[PDB]
């Protein structure tokens, strides 16, 4: 409160100081039951392969590329990328893609990757040197070889057909040894998104199907049509969702929040204070659930008094009997049954002349702001920019001049009602 | 030849539930009381998008082709309904200028008594199908009544459809960019609509 | 058509002719006044920034705005209770009527409380029926069940004790004698009351009955109060709808700037959404200050009608 | 504190207001309401109070038979105002609030000069010393836009506050015309009780009325009747 008011002394009152806001306990994610993963077994574990001099291809789009698992799996001994990070293969995507593929003796078989080494890569085996996406490779001795070097393996456009048979053989040396590779060159192909359990009743951060929010999620009776995924409030705000894995509808509600407000007597009296969390239920936060929100640090009292510090919804608080903050339903005044009847009258037998003060303000402090001197600290370079905004400074200074003249007029209309300066007798 | 759309050709604009509420939306919609073409086939422009509706009881209309040439040069959506199946394929098909029956290839998919009604549009590389079936007491023209068409298919086909034809009565109308006010009832269904441009009361 | 201003009437004036009423009708006329808005408060940081730390940090560069917008709405919110206080809390005690209803043949039972009703009168129950985020609403300091005790007190004073409970202690006086004072207050001599007392009671009892039918038959009589609710709902709905506006940024979905762009681009884009939302909030706060000044003018008028017109008998014609 | 902000003096000094409140008061004492209507007509002060009692339906002799009691009550009540005002400043809340709101508005308008508004510094001379004009103008547009929006906000606040204070000044002008210069019959417009008269006193940025009012005190129950039968005819008071 002292910091909110920029003061070391605080007078009696209620002060808002901050906003309370129930924190998201965790992040939920929901997407549908996973399907249509990319057939990487048909790329890397293929029943036959073309020569590096004649690289084949197959589709790699409209199917989810789980490639981060495939790159660590037994389908490849090595991998590389032409326009991506190799760790991105868990979630990377393209609108279309294809797996170019080939096998050969390992020096030529290394050409089955985007922009790979040796002239046979650009002449036949590789994807283009500028191509996006990634490639993988492994030993081909399970099928892509023959004892004297297999004639189906060979070396020298990219992913296309001057060429000769490869050294790919089970008895071959380290450069001649059989190898095979494929380039998965580059929304539809996208790597699979994860999901969490669907935790209800807590305040949670969440994702459903690519919308996001923070709120409390609860089971609901709302009857969405089958293609509808999201529910709306009257003004744009999401009020319900379908879980993509279990097609029931949950409400959304914002995580509970409100003004922290400090009830205090004057610090020139006590440092004891009580806190009203406006609107919230006490379950969210010597404690008293008012109709205005949860109150903490005040004693509920069954008596009633004039409202000293107001809270709301008929509740007020004060520092009273050795003493502490009390909170009570305010008294509207003492009740009185008037002694009425068809033939009884009360008549006063005496009087009091009362004198009652009444106080009214009549003038503000007559103030004028030289808008050019306020906006620009004598800088001509600033003033020349201020001219681009046109009449605003002249208009603002005119408006304040109207207010300033009116304070003299208010004072005139109140006090100058007498035409002569009357003076008393002595 | 022609008839009139009256109150028909509204469809759910988005995948959203709203209830007991009036909502304002702007999209390609069939304008109310617009004239619509009538047929019992020719090849037709797609325009911004199509409303199509046919009186049915026996699948006399076999489906549609959508594309530009509808022949060899570029990809086209062959769409067929064949008894227990709905079947779709995307080839630059080599078939005749109008394939018929008596009594590239980048994608494929599998899924009077009545009026069957449909809306088709192709936006941002996505092709949309909306539809409805209703029983009827009139088969000479589209009856003045209301029932919002609801989505079936939503696919990133990427093709630039500009032309289409029926495969084999029916009516063809065309969508236009308009602002509509939609009455969502307590059960989350669209139950009535206003097109702001129809007349000054509608504004 | 060109409208007519009213029926034309030549007054039958001449230098020796006077018209004098041989009779009267007591009439009851409703008047309705707004007294308070829905007390409202806005966490400008939560409104402008959807719990985004990047946005919340950028907003600090604008300095005092989120403080003085909270202060401006708080000043309005406190003033709504002050208005309600000055209208209703004009009486030092909660006066209450006797159990008997010997009001000389007059029948206040439709405007006095019924304990079986919240404790309200039947005509107050018609009125309560005919009227129908970062943003928050605060309750009034006085509840409807408290205001109904003040209207009961003012009414019970007025019935039992004339204007006297406005000048000092509530001096009881019989109702047919209070009306003799009210008649002398309009220059009608008091024996006109007594020689017509049953007729005057019948006209009054009948007229109170017609108020129920008038309030029941159309909401259009009560339009002022319904409009004050409509305006505040329309203002808050406008302030919510403006969260969806792009203000030239790539999207108003704040996370779909942050998750999509590099930090320098995201900050330059988010400064649009901050500028737009902040200008939208300043606009709303300015609307509520001017609307609250209108409601304060109505509340000071209503408080003056309470003092002169309930607690007294104003000679201020019309 | 002085960056183009200035405070102008009022047209009337507090010493001139004190002469007007003297004139109004000296008129009210020596001549009743008559100085409001036209020329001030002298009348003895007891006879003015006799008219003022008759103005609330209390018969003139109820003053004259109680004049020393009424003077002692009035003199005592004025003394109690001095004690009330001496005891706490919180009585003048309506005036001190108007001073405090203006000080908060100006302190907010001044503190907003320190805000960056997305520029590299809020000290304008930093930008001008650190940057070439082509670069500096892009920064200074942010400070100009921010400061201008802050100043438009301050002027908007002051226009609305000036209208609130005008409504208070029109109320005070109405109070003085009826409640000092006359005897307003308007119940509880001139403080609680039946109104007699009021005396204006000047205050910083405002006016204070001492309303003087008849409040009934001790009371007795009686049996009562609207009329009395004599020779079959009914008599009314
Ligand atoms: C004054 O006007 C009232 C109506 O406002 C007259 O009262 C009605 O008199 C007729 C007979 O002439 C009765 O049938 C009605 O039932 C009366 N109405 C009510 C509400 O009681 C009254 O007679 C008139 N008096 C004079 C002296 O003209
Ligand atoms: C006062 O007027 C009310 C109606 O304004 C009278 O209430 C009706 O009285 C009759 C006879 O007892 C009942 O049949 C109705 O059901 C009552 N209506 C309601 C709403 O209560 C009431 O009797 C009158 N009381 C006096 C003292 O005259
Ligand atoms: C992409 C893919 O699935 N590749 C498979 C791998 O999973 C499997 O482990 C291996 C036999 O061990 O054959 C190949
Ligand atoms: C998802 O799979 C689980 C079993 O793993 C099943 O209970 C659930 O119904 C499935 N949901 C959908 C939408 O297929
Ligand atoms: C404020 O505190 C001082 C002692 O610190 C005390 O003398 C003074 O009377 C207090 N004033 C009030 C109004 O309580
Ligand atoms: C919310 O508050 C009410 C009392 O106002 C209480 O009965 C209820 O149990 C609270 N809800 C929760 C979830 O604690
Ligand atoms: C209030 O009084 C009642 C008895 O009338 C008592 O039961 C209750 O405990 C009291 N309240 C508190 C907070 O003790
Ligand atoms: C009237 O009241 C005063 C005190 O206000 C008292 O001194 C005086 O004796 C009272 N007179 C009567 C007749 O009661
Ligand atoms: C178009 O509509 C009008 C009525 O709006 C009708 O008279 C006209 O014949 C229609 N024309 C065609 C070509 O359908
Ligand atoms: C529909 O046509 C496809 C070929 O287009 C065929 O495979 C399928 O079996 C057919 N289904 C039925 C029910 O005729
Ligand atoms: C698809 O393209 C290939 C050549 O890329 C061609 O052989 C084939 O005929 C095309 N499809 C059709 C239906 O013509
Ligand atoms: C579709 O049309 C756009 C221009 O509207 C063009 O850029 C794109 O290449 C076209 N795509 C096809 C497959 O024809
Ligand atoms: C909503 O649906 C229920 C059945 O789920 C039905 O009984 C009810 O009549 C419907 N209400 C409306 C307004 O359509
Ligand atoms: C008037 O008489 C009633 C009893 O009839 C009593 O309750 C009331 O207190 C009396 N008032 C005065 C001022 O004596």
């Amino acid at each position: 409160t002292k910091c909110t008011l920029k003061s070391f002394t605080v007078e009696k009152g209620i002060y808002q100081t901050s906003n309370f806001r129930v924190q998201p306990t965790e992040s939920i994610v929901r997407f549908p039951n996973i399907t249509n993963l990319c057939p990487f077994g048909e790329v890397f574990n293929a029943t036959r392969f073309a020569s590096v001099y004649a690289w084949n291809r197959k589709r790699i789009s409209n199917c989810v590329a789980d490639y981060s698992v495939l790159y660590n799996s037994a389908s490849f001994s090595t991998f590389k990328c032409y326009g991506v990070s190799p760790t991105k293969l868990n979630d990377l995507c393209f609108t279309n893609v294809y797996a170019d593929s080939f096998v050969i003796r390992g020096d030529e078989v290394r050409q089955i990757a985007p922009g790979q080494t040796g002239k046979i890569a650009d002449y036949n085996y590789k994807l283009p040197d500028d191509f996006t996406g990634c490639v993988i490779a492994w030993n081909s001795n399970n099928l892509d070889s023959k004892v004297g070097g297999n004639y189906n393996y060979l070396y020298r456009k990219p992913f296309e057909r001057p060429l000769q048979s490869y050294g790919f053989q089970p008895t071959n040396g380290v450069g001649y040894q059989p190898y095979r590779v494929v380039v998965l060159s580059f929304a539809t192909v996208c790597g699979p998104k994860k999901s969490t359990n669907l935790v209800k009743n807590k305040c949670v951060n969440f994702n459903f199907n690519g919308l996001t929010g923070t709120g409390v999620l609860t089971e609901s009776n709302k009857k969405f049509l089958p293609f509808q995924q999201f529910g709306r409030d009257i003004a744009d705000t999401t009020d319900a969702v379908r879980d993509p894995q279990t097609l029931e509808i949950l409400d959304i509600t914002p995580c509970s929040f409100g003004g922290v407000s400090v009830i205090t007597p004057g610090t020139n009296t006590s440092n004891e204070v009580a806190v009203l969390y406006q609107g919230v239920n006490c379950t969210e936060v010597n404690v008293f659930q008012t109709r205005a929100g949860c109150l903490i640090g005040a004693e509920h009292v069954n008596n009633s008094y004039e409202c000293d510090i107001p809270i709301g919804a008929g509740i007020c608080a004060s520092y009273q009997t050795s003493q502490s903050i009390i909170a009570y339903t305010m008294s509207l005044g003492a009740e009185n049954s008037v002694a009425y009847s068809n033939n009884s009258i009360a008549i006063p037998t005496n009087f009091t002349i009362s004198v009652t003060t009444e106080i009214l303000p009549v003038s503000m402090t007559k103030t004028s702001v030289d808008c050019t001197m306020y906006i620009c600290g004598d800088s001509t370079e600033c003033s020349n920019l201020l001219l681009q905004y046109g009449s605003f400074c002249t208009q603002l200074n005119r408006a304040l001049t109207g207010i300033a003249v009116e304070q003299d007029k208010n004072t005139q209309e109140v006090f100058a009602q007498v035409k002569q300066i009357y003076k008393t007798p002595p | 030849a022609y008839t009139n759309s009256f109150t028909r050709g509204v469809y759910y604009p988005d995948k959203v539930f709203r209830s007991s509420v009036l909502h304002s939306t702007q999209d390609l919609f069939l304008p109310f009381f617009s004239n619509v073409t009538w047929f019992h086939n020719p090849v037709l422009p797609f325009n911004d998008g199509v409303y199509f509706a046919s009186t049915e009881k026996s699948n006399i209309i076999r489906g549609w082709i959508f594309g530009t040439t509808l022949d060899s040069k570029t990809q086209s959506l062959l769409i067929v309904n064949n008894a227990t199946n709905v079947v779709i394929k995307v080839c630059e098909f080599q078939f005749c200028n109008d394939p018929f029956l008596g009594v590239n290839c980048t994608f494929e998919y599998v899924s009077f008594k009545n009026l069957r009604e449909f809306v088709f549009k192709n936006i941002d590389g996505y092709f949309k199908i909306y539809s409805k079936h209703t029983p009827i007491n009139l088969v000479r023209d589209l009856p003045q009544g209301f029932s919002a068409l609801e989505p079936l298919v939503d696919l990133p086909i990427g093709i630039n459809i500009t032309r289409f034809q029926t495969l084999l009565a029916y009516y063809v109308g065309y969508l236009q960019p308009r602002t509509f006010l939609l009455k969502y009832n307590e059960n989350g269904t669209i139950t009535d609509a206003v097109d702001c441009a129809l007349d000054p009361l509608s504004e | 058509y060109t409208m007519s201003l009213g029926a034309e009437n030549s007054v039958a004036y001449s230098n020796n002719s006077i018209a004098i009423p041989t009779n009267f009708t007591i009439s009851v006329t409703t008047e309705i006044l707004p007294v308070s808005m829905t007390k409202t408060s806005v966490d400008c940081t939560m409104y402008i920034c959807g719990d985004s730390t990047e946005c919340s940090n950028l907003l600090l560069q604008y300095g005092s705005f989120c403080t003085q917008l909270n202060r401006a709405l708080t000043g309005i919110a406190v003033e709504q209770d002050k208005n309600t206080q000055e209208v209703f809390a004009q009486v030092k005690q909660i006066y209450k009527t006797p159990p008997i209803k010997d009001f000389g043949g007059f029948n206040f039972s439709q405007i006095l409380p019924d304990p079986s009703k919240s404790k309200r009168s039947f005509i107050e129950d018609l009125l309560f029926n005919k009227v129908t985020n970062g943003l928050t609403v605060l309750p009034p300091l006085l509840t409807d069940e408290m205001i109904a005790q003040y209207t009961s007190a003012l009414l019970a004073g007025t019935i039992t004790s004339g204007w006297t409970f406005g000048a000092g202690a509530a001096l009881q006086i019989p109702f047919a004698m209070q009306m003799a004072y009210r008649f002398n207050g309009i220059g009608v001599t008091q024996n006109v009351l007594y020689e017509n007392q049953k007729l005057i009671a019948n006209q009054f009892n009948s007229a109170i009955g017609k108020i129920q039918d008038s309030l029941s038959s159309t909401a259009s009589a009560l339009g002022k109060l319904q409009d004050v609710v409509n305006q505040n709902a329309q203002a808050l709905n406008t302030l919510v709808k403006q969260l969806s506006s792009n203000f030239g940024a790539i999207s108003s979905v704040l996370n779909d700037i942050l998750s999509r762009l590099d930090k320098v681009e995201a900050e330059v884009q988010i400064d649009r959404l901050i500028t737009g939302r902040l200008q939208s909030l300043q606009t709303y706060v300015t609307q509520q200050l001017i609307r609250a000044a209108e409601i304060r003018a109505s509340a000071n008028l209503a408080a003056t009608k309470m003092s002169e017109c309930v607690l007294g008998q104003s000679k201020r014609v019309d | 504190k002085f960056n183009g902000l200035t405070v102008l003096p009022p047209l009337l000094t507090d010493e001139m207001i004190a002469q007007y409140t003297s004139a109004l008061l000296a008129g009210t004492i020596t001549s009743g309401w008559t100085f409001g209507a036209g020329a001030a007509l002298q009348i003895p002060f007891a006879m003015q109070m006799a008219y003022r009692f008759n103005g609330i339906g209390v018969t003139q002799n109820v003053l004259y038979e109680n004049q020393k009691l009424i003077a002692n009550q009035f003199n005592s009540a004025i003394g109690k105002i001095q004690d009330s005002l001496s005891s706490t400043a919180s009585a003048l809340g309506k005036l001190q609030d108007v001073v405090n709101q203006n000080a908060q508005a100006l302190n907010t308008l001044v503190k907003q000069l320190s805000s960056n508004f997305g520029a590299i510094s809020s000290v304008l001379n930093d930008i001008l010393s650190r940057l070439d004009k082509v670069e500096a103008e892009v920064q200074i547009d942010r400070l100009i836009t921010g400061r201008l929006q802050s100043l438009q906000t301050y002027v908007t606040q002051q226009l609305i506050r000036a209208a609130e204070i005008r409504a208070s000044a029109n109320l005070a002008a109405t109070k003085m015309s009826e409640c000092v210069l006359g005897q307003s019959k308007r119940v509880d417009f001139c403080g609680k009780g039946y109104h007699l008269m009021s005396f204006p006193q000047s205050a910083p940025h405002g006016v204070v009325f001492l309303h003087v009012t008849y409040v009934p005190a001790q009371e007795k129950n009686f049996t009562t009747a609207p009329a009395i039968c004599h020779d079959g005819k009914a008599h009314f008071p």
